[PDB]
């Protein structure tokens, strides 16, 4: 599966969560920022790389990262 | 008493990743709250490629320049 | 008459061969 | 129902559409005849052998064995070799 | 369900502030350029009347006058055609 | 008024004006001096 | 002479060109009566050809074997209408053109909204500035002495 | 503490009339996906796949061959209708996976029982060179 990771860059505009498409992140309490929350990626067996989440964050540089790696039937979109 | 640089003030950006780096911006806010890791809120004259013109940088990725 | 002999062997059957073999090796499961 | 997680295969359309699951139209003594016969090649393995070595030594054998009636290249060149633009 | 002749009076005012104002159709692009990428999109949107709005009777306006000016163009065209034809051609001899 | 000179100065119109300029000014420039590979004033 | 050329008012194939050229000219004309306009446009045509051979004869232009002229641009004095004294022409002009963009660039710089006059250009600045481009030598180089022309740390 | 609703069989699905876009051997072999809403009325929705279908009345089921056609439906349903839905994963040996929402709560809204996974706490420019982690199964981003 892809790798998917947060850095502590981000602000817990939770954008990256609404992008995706395959629900892979969530917003967890933390105390770093002013929205007290970071993203996280806990289900990244359902990620199929398409980077809308990155293409969503407004940190420079971003904060969420796709690194696609291993593909599976779930990473590769295939209803079949 | 008062943490990162005045507001105002101009500061050279050294993050290497920053789309403004080695550039200068303007300050906004030091959100003075500790535990906070990157504080600075600078403002810059050019969008980088994500279209924005503002980011939070910490204490030691900004230079006070004048 | 070589020819004749070898042309067919490594045309057609050394690719036949081959095909066949490298294609149960790709499509075994452990 | 259409949805049922007891039977998945009904839920998820696992069926034989066409498969007529009737008995045998095809008599005795007939199909004894042909169990008898085709045997010897229901062995895949040996049956992938006998094709290759069988069909191989067959190809090789028409190849070898060819004539120029056939083959314009077992026939050869059959004209005056001609001459080349400054050389032979 | 009459058919009968519709119009509106004046519903545009015929100015040149907004020849002033690149992109002025457009709510993004009417704030003028950050990148070059502006220059493109201006060019490109130019004639997508449904996305400068959403009111069917403002797109079948524009529709309808942008017909007029091709039109306009092709009788110019013409005019062109049949001028050379009368100044620049053999047409007689031929 | 003031509207049109801004319209007028926007960069394609800006740009035909020079260019057409610039196009006379290199058409009239080889009719009375055609061909020439050469500065021959020396 | 130079590079195994000859000038080419001694070139045969040089005349041999112009004399085919014109004769083809002249071979259109014969169609058209002489008082017509297609007459008197070959005739100009005719006219342009000889002062065009002539010309490269009078300037001392070199011919090769085909009867047309090389350049010498290694920088031989008996050559430099050939490049360097059009390319110091060239030089010139560019150094103008882009002294003057720069100078506008500077000068709309810190406005409240620069892209504004890079779309919309300032038509009386620049013509304030079309003519630092006459000065532009003098001006580069007293930038660069003053250090004015390089960004520092850049 | 959250308490996964259980997938109801027998929940009625849409009035639809079948389409090639459905489901295929995948679901039989290896998974496919259940989403359930609930519907205050009969409503014409745009299928994932197909073309348009009839949102029934009360509890909805309906059998998707992929996870992300789940979420896109999930998202038009709580976007263009004001619909809650929940999704699941199903194995073939009848196993059943609850997926969405996995808190009970959208993911988009911060929950406290949530525990972080694949944060580096860094900035994306420390990461160290590839060299660094060279020979080593490691990646410089698993840090
Ligand atoms: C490696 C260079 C090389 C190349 C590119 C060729 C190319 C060719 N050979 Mg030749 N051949 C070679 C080496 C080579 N040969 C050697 C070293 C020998 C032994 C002295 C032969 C003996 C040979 C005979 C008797 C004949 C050809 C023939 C031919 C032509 C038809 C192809 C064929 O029949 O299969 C080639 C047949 C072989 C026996 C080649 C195998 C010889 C060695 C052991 C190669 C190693 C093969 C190995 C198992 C796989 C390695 C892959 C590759 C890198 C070689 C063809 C143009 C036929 C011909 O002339 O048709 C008009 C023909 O009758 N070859
Ligand atoms: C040829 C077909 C055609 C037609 C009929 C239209 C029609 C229209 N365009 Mg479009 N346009 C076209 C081609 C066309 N355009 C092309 C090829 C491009 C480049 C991609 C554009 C890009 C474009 C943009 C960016 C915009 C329009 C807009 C408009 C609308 C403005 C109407 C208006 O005010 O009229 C104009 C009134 C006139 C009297 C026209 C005369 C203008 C002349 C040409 C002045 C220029 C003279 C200049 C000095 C040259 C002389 C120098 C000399 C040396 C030759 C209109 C419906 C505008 C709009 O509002 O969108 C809805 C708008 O913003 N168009
Ligand atoms: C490929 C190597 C090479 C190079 C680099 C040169 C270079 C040169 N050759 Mg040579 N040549 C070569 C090969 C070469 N040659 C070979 C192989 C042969 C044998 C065929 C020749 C034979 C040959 C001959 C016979 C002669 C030359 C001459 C020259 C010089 C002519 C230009 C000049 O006079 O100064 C430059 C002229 C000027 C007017 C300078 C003004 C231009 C200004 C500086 C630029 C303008 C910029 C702007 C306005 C101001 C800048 C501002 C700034 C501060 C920002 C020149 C330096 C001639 C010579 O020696 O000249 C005396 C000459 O006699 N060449
Ligand atoms: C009467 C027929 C007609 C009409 C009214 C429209 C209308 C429209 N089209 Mg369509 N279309 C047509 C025919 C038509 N098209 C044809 C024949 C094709 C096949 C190519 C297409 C393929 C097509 C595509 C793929 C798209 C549209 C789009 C659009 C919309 C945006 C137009 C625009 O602003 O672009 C502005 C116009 C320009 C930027 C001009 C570009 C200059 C061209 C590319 C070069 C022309 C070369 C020139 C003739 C020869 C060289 C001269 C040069 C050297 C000076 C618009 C409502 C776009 C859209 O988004 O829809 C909403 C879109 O993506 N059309
Ligand atoms: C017999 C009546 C009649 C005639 C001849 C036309 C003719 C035309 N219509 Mg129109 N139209 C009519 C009635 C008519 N219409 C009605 C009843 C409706 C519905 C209410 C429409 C609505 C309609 C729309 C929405 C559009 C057209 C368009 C067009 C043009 C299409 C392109 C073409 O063929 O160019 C060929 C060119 C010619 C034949 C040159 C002659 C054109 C003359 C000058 C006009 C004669 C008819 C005109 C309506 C008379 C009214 C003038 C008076 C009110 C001052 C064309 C000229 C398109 C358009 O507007 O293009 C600009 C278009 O978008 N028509
Ligand atoms: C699509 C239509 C079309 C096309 C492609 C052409 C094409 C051409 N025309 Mg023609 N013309 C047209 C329409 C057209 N014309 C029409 C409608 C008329 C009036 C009935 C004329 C009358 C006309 C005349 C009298 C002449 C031409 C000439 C020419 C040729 C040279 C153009 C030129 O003047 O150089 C460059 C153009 C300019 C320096 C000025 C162009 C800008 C003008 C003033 C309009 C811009 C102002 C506008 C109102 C805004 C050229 C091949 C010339 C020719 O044939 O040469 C022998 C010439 O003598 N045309
Ligand atoms: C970098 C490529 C290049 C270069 C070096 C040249 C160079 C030249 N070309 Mg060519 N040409 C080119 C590309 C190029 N061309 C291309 C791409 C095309 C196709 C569009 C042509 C088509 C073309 C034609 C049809 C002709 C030329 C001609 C000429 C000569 C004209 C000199 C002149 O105008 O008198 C001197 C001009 C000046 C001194 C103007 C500068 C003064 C300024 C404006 C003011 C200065 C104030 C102080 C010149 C040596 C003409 C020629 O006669 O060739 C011998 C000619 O007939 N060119
Ligand atoms: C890192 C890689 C680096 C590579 C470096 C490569 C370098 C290649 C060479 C570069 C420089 C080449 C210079 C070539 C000079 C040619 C002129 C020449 O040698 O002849 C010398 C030329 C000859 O000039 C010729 O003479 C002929 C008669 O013999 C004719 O008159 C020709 O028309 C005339 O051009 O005379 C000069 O005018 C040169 C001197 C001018 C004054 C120089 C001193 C000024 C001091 C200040
Ligand atoms: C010199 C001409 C001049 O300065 O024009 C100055 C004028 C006005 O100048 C324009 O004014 C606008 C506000 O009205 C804006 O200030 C523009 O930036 C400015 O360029 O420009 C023109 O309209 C001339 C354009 C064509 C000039 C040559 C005509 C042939
Ligand atoms: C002589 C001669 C020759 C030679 C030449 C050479 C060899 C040269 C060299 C040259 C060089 C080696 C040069 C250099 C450069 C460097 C640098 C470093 C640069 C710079 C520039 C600048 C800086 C610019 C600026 C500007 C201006 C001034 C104007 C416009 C604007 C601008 C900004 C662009 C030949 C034989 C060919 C020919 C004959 C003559
Ligand atoms: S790449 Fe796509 S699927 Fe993966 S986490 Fe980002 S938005 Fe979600
Ligand atoms: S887009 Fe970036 S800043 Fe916003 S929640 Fe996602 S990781 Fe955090």
């Amino acid at each position: 599966s892809h790798s998917v990771k947060i850095y502590d860059t981000c602000i817990g505009c939770t954008q990256c969560v609404r992008a995706c498409p395959t629900d892979v992140l969530e917003m967890i309490p933390w105390g770093g920022c002013k929205a007290k929350q970071i993203a996280s990626a806990p289900r990244t067996e359902d990620c199929v790389g398409c980077k809308r989440c990155e293409s969503a964050c407004p940190t420079d540089f971003l904060s969420v990262r796709v690194y696609l790696w291993h593909e599976t039937t779930r990473s590769m979109g295939l209803a079949y | 008493p008062p943490i990162g640089p005045k507001r105002g003030a101009k500061v050279k950006i050294l993050r290497q990743e920053s789309y403004w780096y080695k550039g200068t911006g303007s300050v906004v806010a030091v959100d003075q709250d500790p535990n906070t890791r990157y504080p600075v809120v600078v403002r810059f004259n050019k969008v980088n490629y994500a279209n924005v013109s503002t980011n939070n940088y910490a204490l030691d990725e900004v230079e006070e320049v004048k | 008459n070589l020819p004749s002999l070898f042309v067919p062997l490594v045309g057609l059957l050394f690719p036949a061969v081959a095909m066949a073999s490298l294609f149960l090796h790709v499509e075994k499961r452990l | 129902v259409y949805f049922d997680l007891e039977d998945l295969g009904n839920t998820t359309g696992q069926w034989d559409l066409y498969g007529s699951d009737a008995p045998s139209p095809y008599n005795s003594l007939q199909s004894k005849f042909f169990e008898t016969f085709a045997a010897p090649f229901t062995k895949r393995g040996l049956l992938l052998k006998f094709l290759i070595l069988g069909g191989g030594s067959t190809l090789a054998y028409f190849s070898a064995t060819a004539s120029g009636d056939i083959l314009p290249i077992k026939k050869g060149p059959q004209l005056p070799p001609q001459l080349g633009p400054r050389l032979g | 369900p009459e058919v009968k002749i519709l119009v509106d009076r004046d519903p545009i005012k015929t100015s040149f502030e907004q020849w002033a104002k690149p992109g002025h159709f457009s709510r993004t692009i009417a704030k003028g350029p950050d990148t070059t990428t502006w220059i493109w999109n201006l060019h490109a949107d130019a004639h997508d009347f449904d996305s400068h709005t959403s009111d069917l009777e403002e797109i079948s306006r524009k529709v309808f006058s942008a017909h007029f000016g091709q039109l306009s163009i092709i009788f110019l065209w013409l005019s062109g055609m049949y001028f050379h034809g009368a100044r620049f051609s053999n047409y007689e001899a031929w | 008024m003031r509207d049109l000179k801004t319209y007028l100065s926007v960069a394609p119109v800006a740009s035909t004006l020079w260019f057409a300029a610039l196009a006379g000014l290199l058409i009239e420039i080889n009719r009375f001096f055609p061909d020439a590979l050469t500065f021959p004033f020396f | 002479d130079i590079a195994g050329l000859t000038p080419c008012k001694d070139s045969k194939q040089f005349a041999k060109r112009e004399k085919q050229s014109i004769k083809k000219l002249e071979s259109s004309l014969k169609l058209y009566a002489p008082d017509s306009a297609p007459a008197l446009a070959i005739n100009a045509t005719i006219e342009k050809t000889k002062r065009r051979f002539d010309n490269y004869g009078k300037q001392g232009l070199l011919c090769g074997a085909d009867g047309l002229p090389h350049l010498i641009v290694s920088g031989d004095q008996r050559h430099w209408g050939e490049f360097i004294t059009p390319g110091i022409l060239f030089l010139y002009i560019a150094g103008w053109i882009g002294w003057v963009g720069r100078s506008y660039l500077i000068a709309i710089r810190d406005d409240k909204k620069p892209t504004q006059k890079e779309i919309i250009i300032d038509v009386p600045l620049a013509t304030r500035l079309v003519f630092r481009g006459f000065s532009w030598p003098i001006a580069a180089y007293r930038e660069l002495l003053n250090g004015e022309l390089v960004a520092k740390d850049v | 503490g959250f308490t996964p609703p259980e997938l109801d069989p027998n929940t009625p699905s849409p009035i639809f009339g079948g389409s090639t876009g459905g489901l295929l051997r995948k679901a039989q072999v290896e998974e496919f996906y259940v989403i359930t809403w609930e519907s205050p009325k009969e409503q014409i929705f745009e299928m994932p796949t197909g073309g348009a279908a009839i949102m029934r009345e009360g509890p909805n089921l309906l059998k998707l061959a992929r996870k992300e056609q789940c979420l896109a439906l999930g998202t038009r349903l709580r976007s263009k209708y004001k619909i809650k839905y929940q999704f699941y994963r199903v194995f073939p040996s009848g196993e059943v996976q609850y997926l969405h929402p996995k808190d009970g709560v959208y993911p988009e809204k911060v929950n406290p029982g949530r525990q972080g996974v694949g944060v580096n706490f860094r900035s994306i420019g420390k990461n160290v060179s590839p060299i660094e982690v060279k020979f080593t199964g490691k990646q410089p981003y698993d840090l």
